């Protein structure tokens, strides 16, 4: 059974190796060119795998770490991928020496619990009330994106919009409730939270349309104002229906199969003030069921006055190209305040680095809700861990007393990969962390780089199952 | 040609006979066999495997012909006449090589099996002229060796009754007439087989329609038998066959007879069944063609065509009609005996799986023609390898007394008699050559009796003791088809295959 | 024979190394390569895989056997099956063994794996003043929609002492129902003189004393009861019934054999005629009428009879006996009422109802109450695990081994290799050496020790007990019995047939 | 595969058996054999045919030394022999086909071998060296294969005479290689000297001054040589001088070996003749002297007269006549087929076929005349049933003595057993 796992684990290798290339943002770039013609160029190292189509049935394995390495930390999608080959580099000499995988299955996740209590040791303990290194690690993560004076005036925003939504025990927060919506025209320097919610389109631009009302009700509705498929009349009762539980406001799913809104709707929505908001997209529709804390009404019987939301004031802001409808005071105890961030600039490839920019500052943030601490990067946490791990192989017995010794040299190939990709020298850099590490510690700080504690963990914790799950199949066959 | 066709006759027969010599006796193999019609079941039966066999040799296809000739006569014999066929082939391929001609083997064969005829009976024993309270015993132990290898194994004390009384029905004590289909085999998916229950009529898998009408028919004050209406006109107005684009007068004339149930073979309405619901009067839907053709002679009744002339005294009478729910099948079907003897028995069992119920199927029919030939001669003779011993060891003797051609042609028809016991030993995990010369040593200097190879693991000889009896019909009519076979096969010296377009 | 063997185990490797907890997993990949999956289920491999090995549909049918008794052990089933099918080519080359001959070997050894296992096993019963004050409660709550529902305290308790008093086999084979008319359910009580409808004798009195049973069935009255068809050819009216007398001289023969036994009760299913009934007043013998079925099984297993209907040789045979006969009549119905059963373990709840539908109900219900009951006794009572079991079925195999024949002397010694093979495959997956546990294991348990077992954590011998590792003796016996079936079948097969596709 | 190598040579046993079948009998077919070097030879002798066949198959040359053993021995049924060997192998193929192991094929032809002698002693007629009427007829029917028919007459006296002085009582095996027959050219074959001491192979001197003749000579009066000075230096002293002794003859003169020698010469000879060695130790050697004209005479009565002799020595060494023509074979294989049920287990089948392949020679006799194949054979067992040897040869003057059948079978346990046994060969240098 070792054919098997032998030729998945130098396969997996040469993927592992080829994206360690890519680390860090002087790292090198894989071009992927696909049958259709398009060629994409980035370092991320989840679009890489994602659009390389491996056809390895076991290299598939990394796409879906590095979908929960970006939705768990946020970050090190590119360094899982690494510490993942790193074990696997490691283990071809461990089935040489007649080693069971069991145990080297075993003490990764046996190595990898420890290896956390090792980092918190050495971490900084932090609390979430001080809103001074909340600032800080938002600010100097935005260094690597084209916004740089604007930067300072974002970082408060994404603070007070986690601490919010953090509260104590909640520990994981679900991203889908924060919402990024962006616009063509404005500015970056124009925010606006709206706690409420927020809409991703526009109102109706026609005659008649108030698009202004105050004190309306908000409620989701999959029904669809059409002609019969005479006219006024069989729109009568439509709306005639709204009015008895007195919603001001229709949020209609938007579908290809038929319109709207009537035209002749508009003018009989138009003398009871109804607003009326199109083209809601199908992802918003799990979103507005829960910031509203309303439900999807499918018919016009089971449209209900207990379904429907509150609105204090909706209203249509003025705005260059924009036009962007805000809703505040939804006043629903049962759903939590979320926070959706409205962005707006001129160029059209402003707003959308701007909203990938966004995803990992409250990523970081939000990674002090479950653990708090920071472990600055560079090769720290990765060198730090080893130094505790030489004096603790000694203690070990039997076969597993081997593997903490290969598991700290694996852990060197993180600092590694980072000196080769700033053209300095790879073992010359690591010489200098080790001789220095009698005295210090972290030291990083005075160059305002920091990084969060669930990183490195998750990292470790992601790259320990994964690895253990590449040595469990021992036979490939075909199964239809 | 003559130098080859006559060579490849004895290679094909060796091919297709060497298969089925793993699966002779009850220490054989059950092979899986699935019919194009869907029905999947797992028998050793001979029958059925040689008839799923699918070949291009048209020396092999005589077996597939001979087979289905014998599947009426017997149909347990399949396995043991193709074996002894190709033995009498063996000893004919030497034969041709020293200069005899094979018409002359054909001959030779039929002068050995006659004489061998007359040995046997004298060695022969009888039942009712030895001890009559044993003829029970004979048929309740004759199928328990068939269905030793089956799951019918555990209740087959209960079993080995109901395929006494299902034969004896059938049949007339002097005629010994016995038809298999006047013997219908049934079986639905659920329950066990220990409740499986000997039936003196046919199923007609009936619910009585709607559950309101009488499950169970009363004899109504001490009438004759139960009033059946066997009627090809049902109830409904008529028409023309020019047109193509009541109700008081033909009912009211069944009620005056006493009909219970009326039979037609299409589907009826709503509303023409209540009429009949207020009656008491079951209908019958979707009539299958097994219905009608024999059995109303035992009612002893008569047969009126139409509403006007039915009387009480004119209309068939049965003992009762009963729907007995069985397990938790929704279809609840109706159980039809009679107190006098028919001329038809269906059986019925049940099992667990749709492979349980088809495995026990053929076993217990497979038992039924065991029956057969048992009542329909009274002596019977020792089996399990002794009769073809003792017909060898008489063949054998009296060949040096024939001279002639023919001497060499008795001989060789002794050792063909002699693969039979030799199979069974290999089967049974025994020295087929040294269980050969004990078996006729036993018989030489000690004493003469019949002593056959161990179906059941034993430390000696002489199964006499175990009261294991085969009928002398059934083992007459194997050799009879073997020795035909044997002759028509030298009848056809060349193979013509056309070719296809 | 290769595909039947060889190609056997290439099945079973799928499923061999997914045993165990620890136990390695496989991956089914399709023409796609998106829609695959990583899963251990071994059902889940088996049914996905096409297979175009015509002799390995065999064993999908054993795992669909095996998943309605239980939806755990299916993967144990195969690779143990597996491990029988390996050792069957040195069965061939250099042994030349009959395959029934090691077929009936394997029933000769699984007879006494049964036995070893049942004496070492364990039970959470202890302390049955809890254990057994809540099996009436649990009959209680199955009362419900069942018109047994009206009185909880009479009619569970009937039930409870149904079982526990068994000491033995819960099936329902041991427990008889009657139904009857013209009562009430309350009147019903628990009585174990094997009650049924029918009486027997005239004359004869109602009470035996030391009585003899013996159990057979024949027809000793008219047979051949159809005798229609027949042609009486006589000389004279009266050399016509010359057959009849003659055939009366002929039952002394059968009726001496039965004299010879000591017997004063016979069981007949048919009937006899008075000139045989009245030889058996001189000698005393009681023959009793309509056994059916079950009362023909039911007796033997009460009154440790046998079930032929035949006698191979006189004065041997299995005879049962009971101390009183006792006939009663309640209900203007007579009853049998036996007394004194040698070792009788059995019970009999007598419904009485005042209707046809109150007997149909309280059958039914009654057979689902006392499942739950008898279920208590296959549920939570345990074995010692971690191959403390597995080495001790090698023990009791080995006895067996000692006296055989020369037939069955190498098959029955090959099924004690394969019992050893399943601590083996477990300590493959556990990452240690299964060579030197196994080995130490069968040296420790030889002499003393039977309780030891092998512990995957520390990779040595410990006590089962003290580390609280246990596993389900229902599930022993359902992979035994699979395995014993499944491999009957395989061992007979000479040739190949390949099914049609549906 | 231990058996198939096996096999293999057993196949190719059976095809050289089959080539000297068609060769069995006076009416059998020739055989033509071409030699690397060139020399056509063409007969119907299966010895002369083995001999230089040369057989490359190692199993295959257990055959010639079977057939050298058989002309030692017996003397006759050198044909035979091969046919009686590959009955036996061609009966044991399908005795492999059913598990038998070849030991007990082997050991079962001793016991059947020993049994077929005492079966064929009890139809023999024991007869004694002491009558002559039957001993004249005996050697007269061999030498009716052969060109001289009417001169045979004489011939018959010349080798019974021979070998009752040499044959005394309780002999056993009696050399035939001391009887030398000496071809000279020149005379009859009507005219012979029995020369009971000695006969040479050479002339004596022709020179001037030797004697020839000398009377009381064995003080060397008689010398052998294995120059023209030294015969003259011995002419002085009477002393006779034989030169030019042939080196064969060698070894011959140190087993057999005077009152008077002379040289006798009829025509041309030249001879001398030594007569009452009376020897202790040394034994009466008799030395055949045989005339012709041409040289076609003196070789054909060469080997008839040789077959004579081996007949008579058969007689010898076991007493007793049996009728040849596969007679005694018929019986032997009826025999056996009955008192077969008498044994048990794997030993007892082979009983049955031990006796059907003692029917491959009288069967192949008929083949070889141009009678019916089967039909001759099925008349052997009907006339054999009521009458005792009487099938008519005995008018046909036909007789086989009894130890070429005992022989022929003998040899032939030991050859098969021989076959069997071997299970593989390899390359040994």
């Amino acid at each position: 059974p070792q054919e098997v796992r032998k030729a998945n684990i130098i396969a997996a290798r040469s993927v592992a190796d080829a994206i360690r290339t890519s680390l860090g943002p002087k790292g090198m770039d894989k071009m992927i060119k696909t049958s259709r013609g398009e060629i994409i160029i980035s370092n991320d190292g989840h679009t890489i795998l994602k659009q390389m189509a491996i056809l390895h049935p076991v290299a598939r394995m990394l796409v879906e770490v590095s979908a929960a390495q970006d939705s768990e930390a946020g970050d090190g999608t590119t360094s899982v991928v690494i510490l993942t080959g790193a074990l696997l580099g490691a283990a071809e000499r461990l089935l040489n020496k007649g080693i069971h995988p069991t145990i080297i299955a075993d003490s990764f996740q046996s190595a990898a619990k420890r290896s956390v209590d090792i980092l918190l040791e050495m971490c900084h303990k932090v609390s979430l009330s001080d809103r001074e290194q909340l600032v800080r690690a938002a600010s100097t993560s935005l260094s690597s994106k084209i916004v740089s004076q604007y930067s300072s005036f974002l970082a408060p925003l994404a603070v007070d919009s986690v601490l919010k939504i953090s509260d104590e025990n909640s520990k994981n927060v679900d991203l889908n409730d924060i919402r990024l919506v962006k616009k063509v025209g404005g500015t970056i320097d124009d925010t606006e939270m709206i706690d409420g919610v927020v809409l991703t389109q526009t109102a109706i631009k026609s005659a008649g349309g108030p698009t202004r009302k105050e004190k309306a009700k908000i409620g989701l509705i999959q029904f669809q104002i059409s002609p019969p498929k005479e006219e006024r009349a069989y729109l009568l009762n439509i709306c005639k229906k709204i009015k008895k539980a007195k919603c001001n406001v229709l949020l209609i799913q938007k579908s290809i199969l038929r319109d709207a809104v009537n035209d002749l709707a508009l003018h009989f929505l138009s003398k009871l003030n109804i607003m009326v908001v199109k083209d809601i997209e199908r992802e918003e529709i799990e979103f507005l069921s829960k910031g509203l804390g309303c439900k999807p009404i499918a018919d016009i019987e089971l449209f209900t006055e207990d379904r429907l939301g509150s609105a204090d004031l909706v209203e249509e802001i003025d705005s260059d190209g924009s036009k962007i409808v805000r809703v505040t005071g939804i006043r629903n105890n049962n759903a939590r305040p979320t926070v959706s961030v409205v962005i707006r600039g001129a160029n059209n490839m402003i707003i959308d680095e701007t909203e990938r920019s966004l995803h990992d500052a409250l990523c970081v943030i939000r990674c002090l809700v479950k653990e708090r601490g920071l472990i600055a990067g560079g090769g720290a946490p990765e060198i730090e861990i080893s130094r505790r791990l030489s004096k603790e192989a000694r203690s070990m017995e039997g076969v597993q007393a081997f593997i903490w010794q290969e598991f700290a040299s694996a852990l060197e190939v993180i600092p590694t990969t980072l000196a080769e990709n700033a053209g300095l020298n790879s073992i010359k850099v690591v010489t200098e962390l080790r001789s220095k590490h009698e005295n210090g510690e972290l030291n990083t700080y005075e160059e305002h780089i920091l990084q969060p504690v669930l990183v490195s963990t998750s990292a470790i914790t992601l790259a320990s199952e994964c690895v253990k799950s590449i040595l469990r199949i021992d036979d490939i066959a075909f199964s239809r | 040609h003559g130098l080859e066709a006559k060579k490849s006759h004895i290679l094909a027969a060796r091919s297709v006979a060497s298969i089925i010599k793993t699966s002779l006796g009850p220490r054989g193999l059950d092979k899986i066999l699935i019919s194009p019609d869907g029905e999947i079941t797992i028998t050793n039966d001979g029958a059925t495997i040689l008839s799923q066999m699918e070949l291009d040799n048209e020396i092999a296809k005589l077996l597939v012909q001979l087979s289905k000739s014998q599947d009426d006569e017997i149909g347990d014999g399949t396995t043991g006449v193709v074996v002894l066929a190709s033995a009498l082939l063996d000893q004919a391929l030497e034969l041709i090589q020293k200069g005899i001609h094979p018409i002359k083997i054909a001959n030779g064969f039929d002068e050995a099996a006659k004489l061998a005829i007359s040995k046997l009976e004298e060695t022969c024993d009888d039942i009712s002229a030895s001890n009559d309270e044993l003829f029970r015993d004979f048929l309740l132990r004759a199928a328990k060796t068939s269905l030793g290898s089956k799951i019918v194994s555990k209740d087959h004390d209960r079993f080995a009754e109901m395929a006494v009384e299902a034969v004896i029905n059938v049949m007339d004590k002097d005629r010994k007439d016995v038809d298999f289909d006047l013997i219908k085999m049934q079986g639905r998916v659920g329950g066990s087989i220990s409740d499986s229950k000997l039936i003196n009529g046919v199923i007609l898998d009936k619910d009585f329609s709607h559950p309101q009408m009488p499950k169970c028919v009363l004899p109504k004050e001490g009438s004759d038998g139960v009033k059946l209406a066997i009627l090809t006109c049902p109830f409904e107005p008529p028409k023309p066959k020019t047109k193509h684009k009541k109700f008081k007068e033909m009912i009211d004339d069944v009620k005056k007879a006493g009909a219970d149930v009326v039979i037609c073979q299409w589907g009826f309405d709503d509303e023409a069944n209540h009429l009949l619901l207020q009656n008491d009067l079951p209908a019958v839907r979707w009539v299958g063609g097994q219905e009608l053709e024999h059995i109303a002679i035992s009612t002893n009744g008569r047969i009126v065509p139409r509403f006007q002339d039915l009387s009480k005294d004119k209309l068939g009478t049965c003992s009762r009609i009963y729907e007995q729910e069985f397990g938790t099948t929704k279809d609840r079907m109706l159980i039809i005996e009679q107190s006098k003897e028919t001329k038809t028995v269906t059986c019925f069992v049940r099992g667990s799986n749709k492979m349980i119920v088809d495995e026990a199927e053929r076993a217990l029919h497979d038992s039924l023609c065991v029956v057969r030939n048992l009542v329909k001669d009274s002596r019977v003779v020792y089996g399990g390898g002794a009769a073809e011993v003792t017909m060898s060891l008489a063949v054998s003797e009296e060949a040096d007394k024939q001279r002639g051609i023919d001497q060499y042609a008795f001989r060789g028809f002794a050792q063909a008699l002699d693969t039979i016991p030799m199979t069974l030993a290999e089967n049974s995990g025994l020295d087929p050559i040294g269980t050969l010369s004990t078996l006729k040593s036993k018989q030489l200097k000690e004493k003469i009796s019949n002593i056959g190879v161990d179906c059941l693991g034993y430390g000696s000889n002489d199964m006499k003791e175990l009261f294991v009896v085969d009928p002398f019909i059934g083992k007459k009519q194997q050799i009879l088809l073997a020795t035909q076979l044997c002759r028509m096969i030298l009848k056809i010296d060349n193979v013509i295959i056309s070719g296809k377009d | 024979r290769l595909s039947a063997f060889v190609g056997a185990i290439a099945v079973g490797d799928l499923v061999k190394s997914t045993l165990g907890p620890k136990g390695m997993d496989k991956l089914l990949q399709s023409a796609s390569s998106n829609t695959c999956m990583v899963t251990n289920d071994g059902a889940t491999i088996l049914k996905s895989i096409p297979l175009d090995n015509p002799a390995a549909k065999v064993l999908v049918n054993i795992s669909k056997v095996q998943d309605d008794e239980v939806g755990d052990g299916t993967t144990s089933v195969t690779v143990l099956s597996a491990e029988l099918l390996r050792e069957a080519e040195k069965l061939i080359d250099q042994s030349k063994i009959h395959p029934q001959t090691i077929i009936e070997g394997y029933r000769l050894a699984s007879a006494a794996a049964l036995d070893a296992l049942t004496k070492a096993a364990v039970d959470n019963s202890h302390d049955k003043t809890m254990f057994r004050e809540d099996l009436i409660h649990i009959a209680k709550t199955t009362l419900s929609s069942k018109i047994l529902s009206q009185d909880k305290d009479h009619f569970a308790e009937l039930a409870t002492n149904a079982i526990l008093r068994l000491k033995g086999s819960t099936n329902l084979e041991h427990i008889q129902i009657i139904k009857i008319l013209g009562g009430k359910l309350s009147d019903s009580f628990l009585d174990e003189g094997f009650i049924l409808a029918k009486k027997f004798g005239n004359n004869q009195p109602k009470r035996i004393e030391n009585a003899k049973i013996l159990i057979a069935n024949t027809t000793l009255d008219t047979d051949k009861v159809k005798i229609f068809g027949t042609k009486f050819k006589v000389d004279s009216t009266a050399k016509l019934a010359q057959l009849e007398k003659a055939e009366r001289e002929k039952m002394k023969n059968k009726i001496a054999k039965i004299s010879k036994f000591g017997i004063n009760t016979f069981i007949n299913r048919q009937l006899i005629y008075d000139y045989p009934e009245q030889l058996f007043t001189d000698l005393g013998i009681n023959s009793i009428e309509h056994a059916d079925f079950e009362g023909v099984e039911r007796l033997a297993l009460v009154t440790g009879g046998e079930v032929v209907s035949t006698f191979d040789e006189p004065s041997k045979c299995k005879l049962g006996e009971c101390d009183v006969i006792e006939e009663i009549m309640l209900g203007e119905q007579p009853f049998l009422k036996f007394s004194g059963c040698k070792a009788g373990e059995a019970c009999t709840i007598v419904l009485r109802g005042a209707t046809d539908q109150t007997l149909d109900e309280a059958e039914r219900s009654l057979h689902d109450a006392l499942s739950v009951l008898s279920q208590t006794t296959k549920e939570t009572r345990t074995v010692l695990g971690g191959g403390c079991a597995e080495m001790v079925m090698s023990k009791a195999v080995d006895t067996e081994a000692q006296n055989i024949d020369g037939k069955k002397s190498l098959a029955v010694e090959a099924f004690a290799r394969a019992l050893r093979q399943l601590p083996t495959i477990l300590a493959d997956n556990a990452g240690f050496d299964s060579s030197e546990l196994v080995s130490k294991l069968r040296s420790s348990i030889y002499n003393g020790i039977s309780t030891s077992g092998l512990d995957l954590n520390n990779g040595t011998i410990a006590d089962m007990r003290q580390l609280g590792i246990v596993e389900s003796y229902k599930l022993k016996r359902a992979v035994v019995s699979s395995a014993s079936e499944a491999a009957e079948v395989l061992l007979r097969v000479d040739n190949i047939i390949r099914a049609r596709p549906r």
